[PDB]
């Protein structure tokens, strides 16, 4: 949740709650689809606590969580059009000690549009 | 990153499909493969290149080496139509493929 109508340049938040598991125990990945159906990295948190991002929202988006409350967390920033599309969060199952990074959904969705 | 080909497959039901990836480098064999039914969420198939995910029938299969990595349905079935997408997840960042739609030939 969080999504909606976007104005170009503004800012949201989405959320993505988790239930049947531990937050510290895997990770969690923030993917989006657009509307041409393309699929795209977002964000990705390591085990430790770093993250990575690729160019495309270096800068603007941040991802964040609670282990806690159990809650992933985007925060985009300075939004454009081309981040209009479907956003996903997945757990990973892969351990990339031993070189994998496979990706476990289990998100419905929440459709940003900025226009 | 990834490149995947075909685009498009047109197959009829009990045929054999292949959809294949391709790395810009090495990746060894860290390379998943989704399938997105048409309005749902993707969802996993095979992970570690040729390992099937649970629930996921024998009749899908994961090979590949180096940088090219193969998803093969050897008797293709009604359920098995939408995008499959393969990924690696060798190193980050993390990237997948443009996707490959698989539509049931029919009379």
């Amino acid at each position: 949740s969080g999504p909606g109508l976007v104005q170009p340049s503004q800012t949201l938040s989405l959320t993505c709650t988790v239930s049947g598991f531990s937050l510290s125990s895997y990770h969690v990945h923030w993917v989006r689809q657009p509307p041409g159906k393309g699929l795209e990295w977002l964000g990705v948190m390591w085990n430790d606590g770093d993250t990575s991002y690729n160019l495309a929202l270096n800068s603007r988006l941040s991802i964040s969580r609670d282990t806690s409350k159990s809650q992933v967390f985007f925060k985009m920033s300075s939004l454009q059009t081309e981040d209009t599309a479907t956003y996903y969060c997945a757990r990973p199952e892969l351990p990339g000690l031993t070189y994998g990074v496979w990706f476990p959904y289990w998100g419905q969705g929440t459709l940003v549009t900025v226009s | 990153l990834m490149t995947q080909i075909p685009a498009s497959m047109s197959i009829s039901v009990g045929d054999r499909v292949t959809m294949n990836c391709k790395a810009s480098q090495n990746v060894d064999s860290n390379v998943d493969w989704y399938q997105q039914k048409t309005g749902q969420s993707p969802n996993l198939l095979i992970y570690k290149a040729s390992n099937r995910n649970t629930g996921v029938p024998d009749r899908f299969t994961g090979s590949g080496s180096g940088t090219d990595f193969t998803f093969t349905i050897s008797n293709m079935q009604a359920e098995d139509l939408a995008v499959y997408y393969c990924m690696q997840s060798t190193s980050y960042p993390l990237t997948f493929g443009s996707g490959t739609k698989l539509e049931i030939k029919r009379a």
